[PDB]
RNA sequence: UUCAUCUAGACAGCCGGACGGUGGCCAUGGAAGUCGGAAUCCGCUAAGGAGUGUGUAACAACUCACCGGCCGAAUGAACUA
RNA sequence: GUGAACAGCCUCUAGUUGAUAGAAUAAUGUAGAUAAGGGAAGUCGGCAAAAUAGAUCCGUAACUUCGGGAUAAGGAUUGGC
RNA sequence: CUCUUAAGGUAGCCAAAUGCCUCGUCAUCUAAUUAGUGACGCGCAUGAAUGGAUUAACGAGAUUCCCACUGUCCCUAUCUA
RNA sequence: GCAGUCAAGCGUUCAUAGCGACAUUGCUUUUUGAUUCUUCGAUGUCGGCUCUUCCUAUCAUACCGAAGCAGAAUUCGGUAAGCGUUGGAUUGUUCACCCACUAAUAGGGAACGUGAGCUGGGUUUAGACCGUCGUGAGACAGGUUAGUUUUACCCUACUGAUGAAUGUUACCGCAAUAGUAAUUGAACUUAGUACGAGAGGAACAGUUCAUUCGGAUAAUUGGUUUUUGCGGCUGUCUGAUCAGGCAUUGCCGCGAAGCUACCAUCCGCUGGAUUAUGGCUGAACGCCUCUAAGUCAGAAUCCAUGCUAGAACGCGGUGAUUUC
C-alpha cells in the first residue's frame, strides 16, 4: 500500500468477476473480499479501482484455479467522480494478480489503467501502458 | 433473547421530536461568546436562499494529492441585501437566565416591516407604532430614558434588525425581523452604536469576509408525513412480507409493554430547525458592483446570476454570500447566517481561496452556454431573428 | 482549466458537466450531456445527426 | 535487505601525491598504488567470509560507529584478524550521528573518540601477535 | 488475651564494627558462609551464624542478623472479637 | 382489416354507455411500471420477476425401445420502395 | 462338522426417498459444501412379481450444478391507476 | 456455567510473573434436571428475518497498573457497556464447521424479546413411499414427499397533527424540563531511529486519506418520465391530404421540472469536573507512607458549551386595541 488513495464509487462487490488484465494465465478474477472494508450488517463488501481484493481464477490455467490470491482492480466500468469534477468510466472491469506486498505475478498489463490504481502501486505502474 | 447480529441505531435521536419547526426562521439560539475588546459589530445577518452552482479554483493544501491542481466544488448562493436596524433589546442576568428589560424603535419603519405585524395588512388601518413614535417629540424626551435604561443594566444588548424584502424577487412584502446581538464593547458604546442606525442599513462585508467559517441556520425542507423506511433509514422489509415492506418489523419487545420513544415510526419528515456548522465563506458579492461572476482568471463580466435566472428564484441585484457546499433549507427561504461560536484553526479553515472560474451555465436544462454572448458567437444568426 | 469538446456533438465542455467515457482502445470520449452520449452508445452517426457541429461541415451551413 | 552476506573483492587503481609516497616507511616504488579490496559481513552467521578474506589479504581496514562504540562483533572480527597476524587501521565512522543525534559537543566528541581508540587497543594488545 | 524489652538507655531512624582457626567435612566439572547434604566446634571478643540476603563460573564485592555510637521515654510480638 | 387463425388489436350492423358522487394527491398498501454498477452475494429454496419468443435460411450432441431425443444446442435474416 | 427354528441372502443394488452410529470413509465439484455426484459396503434394518436390476421417451413430481437472465440482494429511489 | 480461599507442585533456579494438585467457601439462572404453584370454556410451537432497549462475567476502541515487560509481540489485572462487534460455502436448524475481511469479528437478557410484524424451511393432522416392528388394524422420541398462517375502526403506548379557557390581537424572545453523537482504521513522516549481539523494530507531535454512524442538500453526474414535452414505429378507424382517434400510459429514442443515490455533494463544537492510576506535602509511627486533614495531575466517563423540542395550567419585553 505504497500511497493514500482518495475514495473513488464502489462498483466491484463480491460475486463479481472481472477480466484478468495480465499475462499471468488467468483469463478471470471472482472476487470475493476486498482488503480495508469496513463492516455493515448485510452489505456486501465492494472494491473501486486501484483496490487490493481477495480472488480466484474461474477461468484459466489450472496452476491458479481452485486457490485465493490477492488481486489489483486496474478498471472499474462503473462512473466515478474524480476530484477534478469528471464523471468517468472504462468499458470493462479488470485486475491482475498481485502478492501482498504490492508486486505483481504478471509481467505486462493490457488495455488502459485508471490513475488512482497506479499511482497506488508503483510495481503495477511499472508494468502500466496507457494510464488515465 | 439477545438481538442476533449486531448493527447500529438507525437515526440520530438528539434531533427530536421530528415535528415541524415553531416558524420558518430558525431560531439562532446561540450567539457567539461576547469579545469587548473589539468593535461594536454584528454576529449574525439575514438571508435568502437563491439557488446553487459551480466553481473551480486552485487548491493549496501542501501533501495533498490535488495540490496546486483546480478542484471543482458546488456553492450555495444566498442573497444579501443590507439590513435596515430599527430596534435595541436589551437583556439583564437573572437567576431564571437572560429577561429582557426593554424594546426601543427607530422614529419611522418601512412598511414592508410593519407589515410583520398584520394578518391582514391590506384591510388593517395601518396604526402599528403611530403613537409610540410621538416619544420622539421634543428631543426624545422618554426614548434617550430607556437606552440610559439599558445602558445602567443590560449583561447583553441585541439590535433588531429587518430583511429588506422588497429589494429581492420575491412575491413576500411582508419582511423579517430579528434579533441580532451585539458583540462591541462596553454595553454602552453598544447601544450609542444602535442609535446611530435607526433606519440605517447595514451592508454584509460590515459582518462576514472571505474565507470566513460560518453556521447556517435555518428550517430543512418539508417533505410531510413520511414512512419510517424512508423517514429514519431502515431497512425495506423482504418482498414477501404480508401487510407492508415499507415499515419495522418488531416495533418493540413484549416488556416494557409499551412502545418505546425510541423505536422509528412514520411521521413527519423535514421542516426541522437545523444549525449547521462550518461552511466556508468563497466570495461576498457587491449588488453595487458588475461583473459578480467574474474572476481575476476568468475575467468576462457577468453576474452571478445564470442564464434564465436561479430556478425557482429570479435574479442576484443585491449583495450576496456565495459559501462552500450546501446548507439547510431550500430556495426563497429566510435563512440566519452565524459567525463561527469557536475559533476554527483547521486548516481546511484558514485556507485562502480564489475562484478561478463561476459556473453560470442555465440549470434550467443541460445548460451549454455562459452568457447569451457565447451562445451566437457558437450558433450564429436564426431565423426568428439575428 | 481548458474547457473540452464533446466527441459527438462537439458540443463545449465546462467544468464537471457531462461524462468522459475510456473505451477498450484507450480511447477518451467526452459526452456534455446523457442524450450526446446516450446516441453514441445507440451507434448513431454524429455526421447524420442534424443539430451536431460535424453535421453542419458536412452540409456546410452556417459557413 | 541492505546487508552484506557473501564478502566480494574488487580491485582499486589510485593515485598519491609525490609528497605522500615519501613518507611511506617501507621500500616502495612509484606513485600509483593498487588496493586489492574485499567487502566483508559483520553478521556473526557469515563470519566464515571474513576468515576466507583474511586469509588472502595483508591488512584490515576496521569500521567503529562512532555512537554505536566498538561492538561485540567489532571484538570477534578483530580477533579474527590479529590471528591471522594482520596489521589493523581504524576509521571511526558515522559521526555525523553525533552532532545530529546527539547534539554532541566538541570536548563531548573528542573524549568519545579517545576512550574507543583505548578500546581497540584493548583488543588490540590482548590479541595481537606478541 | 498472653508473653516479652526499657533510664543498668529499649522501639524506631541514622551511624561504626560484622571477626580469627578456615577455601571447616562428604561431595562437585566447578560450590571459598550464601546449588546441596552432614557437622553446628573453637578461638579472640563490646559482638560478629561454620551464615540473613544480594552477588560470582568459582572467589571477590556489597547485606543482615549480632555488638556498639547517637538520642532520651516509653516500646515490641503473637492472638481474640 | 391485420394475421396461420373463432388469437390479440381497430372498425360496420345491433346494443350499451350500467356499477354512489365531488375535491385533494400524505404515510402504508393493492395493481402496473423502470432502474447506474454488481449479478443470486438475497432465500429453506432463484419464490417473484427478468431474459427467450413469430417466420425464412443455416446448423444441430450424449443416448435410444431406431420411433425419438429436436424448436436440442446454436448462427444469419426481417421495413419501405 | 454343527445348533436354533424349514432354509441361511444367491444375481444384483446401496449411507439409496431404505445406514442407528453419521456431517460414515475415499474421490470430485467450491475460497470455503451437514448439500450434489462417483466410489467403498459385516448393509442399526438393501435384495429379487411382498418383484430385483436397468431403462429411451414423458413429468405444474423431489434434488444438485452450469449458461443466459434479472431489484432476490447490496440499497434503495422513482412514476401511474 | 463463572469466581474465591489454603499452597504440595509447575515455572532450570523461585509457591502465588503466568499457573496450580489434595481439600474447601461461594456466585449465576443463556444449560439440563427436580418439582407441579398459574394457564387445558385455548397466553399462537422451532429457527431466521426485522427493530429497540438493557446486563457485564469486556472481544475491540480511551486511560492505566503487572510481567519470566529489552524492542516488536503477547499475557495478567484496573476504571469502564461511551462506541462498535461483520461478508459468505453446508445445514430448517438453535448449535456446529470452514472460507474471508476486520480495530474486533465478546457472552447474555427483555414471556428461551419480537407470527392481528414476516416467513413457514423444521416440528406436529388428515394424502403417500421406504426400512425395522406387528397375525392384523397399525406403531417408530427412524427416513422421505405434498400440505389454507384469519381480524384492529376500539382503550392505552408510541409517532407525528390540531385545540377551548387565561381581557382581545400581533411581534420579538427567555429556558424549566426532556433528548443529545459521533466512530474507527490506514498510508506518508518521526525511522530502518530508540531497544537490540543479531534477527528484527516502535511511540508522541506534524501531513494526507479512509471506515461505520449522523443531519442535510440537488450546482454537478446518475436513476425515475402522464411534461403523455419533441421526435420515431406498428395495426386499424376518420374517403386521400393535413391532422387526429383507439390499442387500460400501444411500443421505441431523447427528455426539462420535481423527487432522489456513499450511484451524488457539503457539514458533524470545546471548556470544566472526575474514574482508574501516577504524584505532592504530611502525620498516625522521632523513620517511612499519594491519605488520615489538605492537595497536583488524569479516561472513549460525567456536567456543561453546542445541537433538537419548548411546560399546550412556566415566563419576559413589545405593538396596536373598535367614535357611526
Ligand atoms: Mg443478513
Ligand atoms: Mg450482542
Ligand atoms: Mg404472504
Ligand atoms: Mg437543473
Ligand atoms: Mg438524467
Ligand atoms: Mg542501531
Ligand atoms: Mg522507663
Ligand atoms: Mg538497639
Ligand atoms: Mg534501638
Ligand atoms: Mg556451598
Ligand atoms: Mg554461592
Ligand atoms: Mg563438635
Ligand atoms: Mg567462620
Ligand atoms: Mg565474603
Ligand atoms: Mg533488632
Ligand atoms: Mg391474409
Ligand atoms: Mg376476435
Ligand atoms: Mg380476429
Ligand atoms: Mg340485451
Ligand atoms: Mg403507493
Ligand atoms: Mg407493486
Ligand atoms: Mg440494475
Ligand atoms: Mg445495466
Ligand atoms: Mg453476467
Ligand atoms: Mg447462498
Ligand atoms: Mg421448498
Ligand atoms: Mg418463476
Ligand atoms: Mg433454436
Ligand atoms: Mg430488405
Ligand atoms: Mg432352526
Ligand atoms: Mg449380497
Ligand atoms: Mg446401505
Ligand atoms: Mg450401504
Ligand atoms: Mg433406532
Ligand atoms: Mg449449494
Ligand atoms: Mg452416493
Ligand atoms: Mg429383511
Ligand atoms: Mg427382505
Ligand atoms: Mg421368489
Ligand atoms: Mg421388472
Ligand atoms: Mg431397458
Ligand atoms: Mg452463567
Ligand atoms: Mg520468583
Ligand atoms: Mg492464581
Ligand atoms: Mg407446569
Ligand atoms: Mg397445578
Ligand atoms: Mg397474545
Ligand atoms: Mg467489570
Ligand atoms: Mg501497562
Ligand atoms: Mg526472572
Ligand atoms: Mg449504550
Ligand atoms: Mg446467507
Ligand atoms: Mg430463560
Ligand atoms: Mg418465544
Ligand atoms: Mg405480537
Ligand atoms: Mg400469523
Ligand atoms: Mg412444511
Ligand atoms: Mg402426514
Ligand atoms: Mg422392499
Ligand atoms: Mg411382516
Ligand atoms: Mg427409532
Ligand atoms: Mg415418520
Ligand atoms: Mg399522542
Ligand atoms: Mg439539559
Ligand atoms: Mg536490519
Ligand atoms: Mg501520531
Ligand atoms: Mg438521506
Ligand atoms: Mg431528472
Ligand atoms: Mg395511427
Ligand atoms: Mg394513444
Ligand atoms: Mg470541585
Ligand atoms: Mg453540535
Ligand atoms: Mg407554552
Amino acid at each position: 500500500a505504497q500511497g493514500t488513495k482518495f475514495r473513488i464509487s464502489l462498483g466491484l462487490p463480491v460475486g463479481a468477476i472481472m477480466n484478468c488484465a495480465d499475462n499471468s494465465g488467468a483469463r478471470n478474477l471472482y472476487i470475493i473480499a476486498v482488503k480495508g472494508s469496513g463492516s455493515r450488517l448485510n452489505r456486501l463488501p465492494a472494491a473501486s479501482l486501484g483496490d487490493m481484493v481477495m480472488a480466484t481464477v474461474k477461468k484459466g490455467k489450472p496452476e491458479l484455479r481452485k486457490k485465493v490470491m490477492p488481486a489489483i482492480v486496474v478498471r472499474q466500468a462503473k462512473s466515478w467522480r474524480r476530484r477534478d469534477g469528471v464523471f468517468l468510466y472504462f468499458e470493462d472491469n479488470a485486475g491482475v494478480i498481485a502478492n501482498p506486498k504490492g508486486e505483481m505475478k504478471g509481467s505486462a498489463i493490457t488495455g488502459p489503467v485508471g490513475k488512482e490504481c497506479a499511482d497506488l502501486w508503483p510495481r503495477v505502474a511499472s508494468n502500466s501502458g496507457v494510464v488515465v | 433473547s439477545h438481538r442476533k447480529y449486531e448493527a447500529p441505531r438507525h437515526g440520530h435521536l438528539g434531533f427530536l421530536p421530528r415535528k415541524r419547526a415553531a416558524s420558518i426562521r430558525a431560531r439562532v439560539k446561540a450567539f457567539p461568546k461576547d469579545d469587548r475588546s473589539k468593535p461594536v459589530a454584528l454576529t449574525s445577518f439575514l438571508g435568502y436562499k437563491a439557488g446553487m452552482t459551480t466553481i473551480v479554483r486552485d487548491l493549496d493544501r501542501p501533501g495533498s494529492k490535488f495540490h496546486k491542481r483546480e478542484v471543482v466544488e458546488a456553492v450555495t448562493v444566498v442573497d444579501t441585501p443590507p439590513v435596515v436596524v430599527v430596534g435595541v433589546v436589551g437583556y439583564v442576568e437573572t437567576p431564571r437566565g437572560l429577561r429582557s428589560l426593554t424594546t426601543v424603535w427607530a422614529e419611522h419603519l418601512s412598511d414592508e416591516v410593519k407589515r410583520r405585524f398584520y394578518k391582514n395588512w391590506y384591510k388593517s388601518k395601518k396604526k402599528a407604532f403611530t403613537k409610540y413614535s410621538a416619544k420622539y417629540a421634543q428631543d426624545g424626551a422618554g426614548i434617550e430614558r430607556e437606552l440610559a435604561r439599558i445602558k445602567k443594566y443590560a449583561s447583553v444588548v441585541r439590535v433588531l434588525v429587518h430583511t429588506q424584502i422588497r429589494k429581492t424577487p420575491l412575491a413576500q412584502k411582508k419582511a423579517h425581523l430579528a434579533e441580532i446581538q451585539l458583540n462591541g464593547g462596553s454595553i454602552s458604546e453598544k447601544v450609542d452604536w444602535a442609535r446611530e442606525h435607526f433606519e440605517k442599513t447595514v451592508a454584509v462585508d460590515s459582518v462576514f469576509e472571505q474565507n470566513e467559517m460560518i453556521d447556517a441556520i435555518a428550517v430543512t425542507k418539508g417533505h410531510g408525513f413520511e414512512g419510517v423506511t424512508h423517514r429514519w433509514g431502515t431497512k425495506k422489509l423482504p418482498r414477501k412480507t404480508h401487510r407492508g415492506l415499507r415499515k419495522v418489523a418488531c416495533i418493540g419487545a413484549w416488556h416494557p409493554a409499551h412502545v418505546m420513544w425510541s423505536v422509528a415510526r412514520a411521521g413527519q419528515r423535514g421542516y426541522h430547525s437545523r444549525t449547521s456548522i462550518n461552511h466556508k465563506i468563497y466570495r461576498v458579492g457587491k449588488g453595487d458592483d458588475e461583473a459578480n461572476g467574474a474572476t481575476s482568471f476568468d475575467r468576462t463580466k457577468k453576474t452571478i446570476t445564470p442564464m434564465g435566472g436561479f430556478v425557482h428564484y429570479g435574479e442576484i441585484k443585491n449583495d450576496f454570500i456565495m459559501v462552500k457546499g450546501c446548507i439547510p433549507g431550500n430556495r426563497k427561504r429566510i435563512v440566519t447566517l452565524r459567525k463561527s461560536l469557536y475559533t476554527n484553526t483547521s486548516r481546511k479553515a484558514l485556507e485562502e481561496v480564489s475562484l478561478k472560474w463561476i459556473d453560470t451555465a442555465s440549470k434550467f436544462g443541460k445548460g451549454r452556454f455562459q452568457t447569451p454572448a457565447e451562445k451566437h458567437a457558437f450558433m450564429g444568426t436564426l431565423k426568428k431573428d439575428l | 482549466m481548458k474547457v473540452e469538446i464533446d466527441s459527438f456533438s462537439g458540443a463545449k465542455i465546462y467544468p464537471g458537466r457531462g461524462t468522459l467515457f475510456v473505451r477498450g482502445d484507450s480511447k477518451i470520449f467526452r459526452f456534455q450531456n446523457s442524450k450526446s452520449a446516450s446516441l453514441f452508445k445507440q451507434r448513431k452517426n454524429p455526421r447524420r445527426i442534424a443539430w451536431t457541429v460535424l453535421f453542419r461541415k458536412h452540409h456546410k451551413k452556417g459557413i | 535487505r541492505g546487508i552484506t552476506i557473501k564478502s566480494t573483492a574488487i580491485s582499486l587503481y589510485s593515485e598519491m601525491s609525490d609528497e605522500d609516497v615519501k613518507e611511506i616507511k617501507q621500500k616502495t616504488d612509484g606513485n600509483s598504488f593498487l588496493i586489492n579490496l574485499i567487502d566483508s559481513p559483520g553478521h556473526v552467521d557469515f563470519s566464515s567470509e571474513v576468515t576466507a578474506a583474511l586469509r588472502v589479504t595483508d591488512g584490515a581496514l576496521v569500521v567503529v560507529d562512532t555512537i554505536e562504540g566498538v561492538c561485540v562483533q567489532t571484538e570477534t572480527v578483530l580477533r579474527q584478524a590479529l590471528g591471522e597476524r594482520i596489521k589493523p587501521v581504524v576509521v571511526i565512522n558515522k559521526v555525523d550521528r553525533a552532532l545530529l543525534e546527539l547534539q554532541v559537543s566538541k570536548e563531548d566528541l573528542y573524549q568519545t573518540f579517545a576512550r574507543t581508540v583505548e578500546s581497540v587497543n584493548v583488543i588490540v594488545s590482548t590479541y595481537a601477535d606478541e
